[PDB]
């Protein structure tokens, strides 16, 4: 798994986080134990806007991390949860252009609302994982059917051309 | 424009749209929403899709 | 003259680049022609068909 | 080859999906 | 629990509760306890529902209860009816199979279909299906529909010129008959211009896909579509790991048998690691056959796990009314062929066109049946949203009116200038109606339907062949000039699979006649009579055989049709002088104004219009006849004269004296040669 505390900041208090945070989290790109990325991703506030192409909508319009989604944008996991603001199951997205180059693994956000909500009981998702290390392409990738397109493709062309 | 008129036949269907009572100039319907220029089509250019061909479509109205 | 001379050499390449598909098809395309023959003449001598 | 882009339309303002097939 | 069947007073059968199951969970199930208030409350309806909300079978169903209830406990008055329209013959028919089922009665009795060449119907029969041509061929005889208690025009969106019609017709009728129901269906979202027309009627909204579909774009504008759709299947082909096939929509036949043949070669190049595509040509003049590959399932796939797929690549025959089961990928480059009918210069054209916001939709909507599935268009989105009109045009703001213009004379209509439509007729348009109908003596100079006018709507015709060949009967050649009348009002039975082009224009040249493709076809209906009408004699010789098996029973129709106004068939003796001439003759009555020349260029100008003209390269003449009588004016990539006759001009001064009077004539070449003949004959 991997894990980022915190809201975006620049603070050096410990509950911000950083470009830095996430670059020294980003740090491992070589294959570790072979390792490609992570099964599960815990952070606390949303990416930048997981709402775009989605085939439903989070009950808010909600804002969140420019910073959170670059780090999602080559982990490429296969579990996000965010917690803070509000519960949200978006339907899954891919990791790639559609038609343009081999499938890989989709992603599934799932937002978890606070205990005790005005709306109660969704905060808590009762789920399955299985790894990376025993898993396989042919059962790891083949696009589950709710797949929708890479949510932060448009923004890291934007965010990159500034900052990268 | 009837660019059409000449003919002692011309004459008589014209005034029939006046003896059922036209307005000309104006517009076939009933309260009166017509179109008044008859529906047209050009050449495409050619292959390139739905607009390198310069806003050129042959389509008029909803 | 490096503009231009960059250009032009790009266009040269840029023709050059796959002239096969093209010459292969050309090919192709004046073979076929030929071998089709004879199309039909519709001739027009009214006043026979008279 | 032929480039890709999206534009997709909203169905509702909701709140489940995949995770009974996911689990 | 026992309840009994209120129509035959079955036990509902053990059938009916699985079924009721299932339809419960229909989308507009919910919506049926408000619609009846609706219904009680108003006299028109405005009802809108997407494509699977169930609207078509749950509806007419619901309406038949309301009837019901409205006999319970008044006496058991006159029999009356609901009707559903269906704008084509295979829906009305596929619609009334499914729900005679629904209501555990047998077809034909209790609920019934009308369409053409085909009544099932009993004097049991409470809800009536039929093509929208059926209830405007009722209400020509009882303008009122006097049979009737609630209609339901359903398909409102394709707004067929027996559609735009009846609703206006039908809003006279809501004044007047001040009893009878109307529910106009729509399954487009349509921007409630229904909702308007029809006095602010109430509009009921039900959605109701079956799966969601993703859509995309192309982010630039690819000059060349046709090399983008066959370069898009090839890529489809290959990245999708999803099970599916490709439906790709062209133009016609003249790219849908290239995209056939170009899509076979790259995958003959990918080899053993790719799976099997078969790429299957739809369009709506394949032979039987050929029409029946859409629904052979895909290979086993290759074993290496290479998804093998189907590739129907298909005209707007695809879009609406076919159901292509297992399509999850549809590529649409945006365009179709829309006829648009030119009414001063009457060309009738076929060029490449862009679709609608709707059709655009609908293109999509094909997929997402059977699973989520995803929609490729070869546009940009900003494309999208600028250059495609929001729907597209209605038949009638598009095609020639004279066969309009005499149905609604036969329905009593004198104000045509204010009559009704929805989306009215060009102005110029219905000044070449009411002209065309003025030289053929349909209508008199004050307007009035003639005695040969009246009887000439009596016919399933256009106005030109209704004069042909009722004119034919005169000149004893009507058993010869109703089969030249059939083969004409069915869709062209020639076929030309390109692949085999020189064996089949070889076999057209059998059939040939020498005076041109009007006894052409004449000859081709007596070859398909005298082989006992048997299918492989039409195969071999590249004939449809549905065009033929439509063509005989609209024979047998126009027979039946004659005989009810005693026009006699005869024959010329085929032994006479007079046989061959007789028929061209006939011809010559009703088609008159639409006739060539061969001016002294090499070029044809057709009469009083001077338009340059062809002959369509089809055409099995060859020769340029000096004068060409002509039924379709043709744009595509020329101008061109389709279904070219010889005649002789001393028939155009005796037969249609009218037009050809020379005191009118525009001084040119058109004059010149008919001066010279009239001298002659006198």
């Amino acid at each position: 798994i991997a894990y980022l505390s915190g809201v975006e900041g620049s603070s050096k208090d410990l509950s911000c986080f950083d470009k830095a945070d996430v670059e020294e989290l980003l740090i491992p790109l070589g294959t570790q134990v072979g390792f490609s990325g992570t099964d599960i991703l815990l952070t606390s506030v949303w990416p930048a806007d997981i709402a775009r192409h989605s085939h439903n909508q989070p009950s808010k319009p909600q804002p969140g991390s420019v910073l959170l989604s670059k780090l999602a944008a080559h982990l490429k996991p296969r579990y996000h949860f965010a917690g803070l603001g509000v519960h949200y199951e978006r339907q899954p997205y891919r990791n790639h252009r559609v038609l343009l180059e081999p499938a890989r693994h989709t992603t599934r956000f799932i937002g978890l609302a606070a205990i005790g909500n005005p709306e109660k009981q969704k905060w808590l998702y009762a789920c399955n994982v299985k790894p990376m290390r025993k898993m396989e392409k042919e059962e790891l990738t083949a696009q589950p059917p709710n797949a929708s397109e890479f949510p932060y493709r448009e923004l890291l062309e934007e965010i990159a051309a500034k900052e990268t | 424009g009837s660019w059409m008129r000449g003919d002692g036949n011309s004459n008589k269907i014209m005034k029939m749209m006046q003896a059922m009572g036209y307005k000309p100039g104006e517009g076939l319907g009933a309260q009166g929403q017509g179109i008044v220029e008859p529906v047209q089509a050009q050449l495409r250019k050619g292959r390139g899709a739905v607009g390198a061909y310069g806003k050129e479509s042959t389509a008029t109205g909803p | 003259a490096s503009v231009d001379e960059e250009a032009k050499l790009k266009r040269y390449l840029e023709k050059q680049a796959r002239k096969e598909q093209e010459l292969k098809e050309k090919r192709k395309a004046k073979l076929e022609k030929l071998t089709a023959g004879p199309a039909k003449h519709m001739f027009e001598d009214q006043d026979y068909l008279s | 080859t032929q480039v890709s882009m999206n534009k997709g339309n909203i169905s509702f303002v909701r709140g489940a999906g995949k995770t009974v097939q996911q689990n | 629990k026992i309840q009994i069947n209120p129509y035959n007073n079955q036990p509902f059968s053990n059938r009916y509760w699985a079924i009721w199951e299932k339809r419960s969970q229909l989308p507009v199930w919910e919506y049926k306890e408000k619609f009846m208030e609706l219904l009680r409350n108003n006299q028109c309806i405005t009802l809108v529902g997407e494509t699977g909300s169930g609207k078509t079978t749950q509806i007419p169903q619901w309406a038949v209860e309301f009837m019901k209830q409205q006999q319970q406990g008044q006496p058991p008055g006159q029999a009356r009816l609901v009707a559903c329209t269906q704008p084509r013959r295979v829906a009305a028919m596929s619609v009334a199979t499914r729900v005679a089922e629904e209501m555990d009665v047998v077809l034909g009795q209790e609920v019934g279909y009308s369409i053409r060449f085909e009544d099932c119907i009993s004097e049991r029969t409470v809800l009536k299906y039929c093509t929208d041509g059926m209830l405007l061929r009722e209400a020509m005889n009882s303008p009122l529909l006097d049979k009737y208690k609630v209609l339901i025009l359903d398909e409102a969106h394709e707004r067929t010129l027996a559609t735009d019609i009846l609703m206006g017709l039908i809003k006279e009728i809501v004044r007047n008959r001040a009893d009878i129901k109307v529910v106009i269906m729509s399954a487009t979202l349509d921007a409630g211009k229904f909702q308007r027309y029809f006095e602010d009627c109430p509009l009921l909204s039900v959605p109701g896909r079956t799966f969601p579909v993703e859509i995309f774009f192309t982010p630039n504008a690819e000059k060349d579509y046709l090399e983008a759709a066959i370069r898009t299947v090839i890529q489809i082909h290959m990245v999708e790991e999803v099970e599916g096939d490709i439906l790709l929509f062209l133009t016609g036949q003249e790219e849908i048998e290239e995209a056939c043949k170009r899509i076979d070669r790259e995958i003959q190049a990918l080899g053993a690691d790719a799976g099997a595509l078969s790429c299957i040509p739809l369009y709506s003049t394949l032979p039987p056959a050929a029409q029946q590959r859409i629904f052979e399932p895909a290979p086993p796939n290759r074993p290496n796990g290479a998804i093998s797929r189907k590739c129907v690549i298909s005209t707007n025959i695809a879009e609406t009314s076919l159901t292509i089961d297992g399509v999850v990928f549809v590529i649409d480059p945006g365009f179709s062929k829309q006829k648009v009918y030119n009414p001063r210069i009457r060309v009738e054209s076929l060029l490449v066109c862009p679709i609608s916001k709707a059709s655009a939709m609908q293109r999509a909507g094909r997929a997402g049946r059977t699973k989520p599935g995803k929609c490729f268009r070869l546009y940009t989105e900003t494309a999208y949203g600028s250059e495609m009109q929001d729907q597209t045009y209605p038949e009638i703001l598009r095609s020639n009116l004279g066969s309009v213009v005499l149905q609604l004379k036969k329905l009593g209509t004198e104000d045509l200038v204010h009559f009704d439509f929805m989306d009215p007729p060009a102005p110029e348009t219905l000044m070449r109606a009411l002209e065309l109908l003025n030289y053929l003596q349909a209508i008199n100079d004050d307007g009035e339907l003639t005695e040969l006018g009246s009887l000439m709507a009596e016919f399933p015709l256009d106005p030109q062949l209704a004069k042909m060949l009722i004119t034919s009967t005169e000149l004893n050649c009507s058993n010869e000039i109703l089969s030249i009348t059939a083969m004409l009002s069915v869709p062209q039975c020639w076929v030309r699979p390109n692949e085999m082009r020189t064996e089949a224009d070889e076999a057209k040249a059998r059939f040939a006649h020498i005076d041109g493709d009007h006894l052409t076809l004449l000859n081709v209906y007596h070859s398909f009579k005298q082989n006992q009408e048997d299918p492989q004699w039409c195969y071999d010789n590249f004939i449809n055989y549905r065009t033929m098996k439509t063509a005989d029973t609209v024979r047998t129709q126009l027979s039946r049709v004659m005989d009810k106004y005693n026009l006699r068939r005869v024959s010329t003796d085929f032994k006479s002088r007079d046989y061959y001439l007789n028929i061209r003759k006939a011809l010559v009555a009703g088609f008159f104004m639409q006739v060539a020349h061969l001016e002294r260029s090499g070029h044809y100008v057709t009469v009083k219009d001077n338009q340059l003209v062809n002959l369509h390269p089809s055409t099995v003449l060859d020769h340029k006849p000096e004068w060409a009588l002509y039924n379709e004016f043709v744009l595509t990539t020329k101008n061109f004269i389709r279904t070219v006759t010889d005649v002789r001009p001393e028939w155009l001064l005796q037969i249609a004296p009218q037009y050809y009077d020379l005191d009118n004539f525009p001084d040119g070449d058109t004059k010149r040669k008919l001066t010279t003949v009239m001298q002659t004959l006198q």
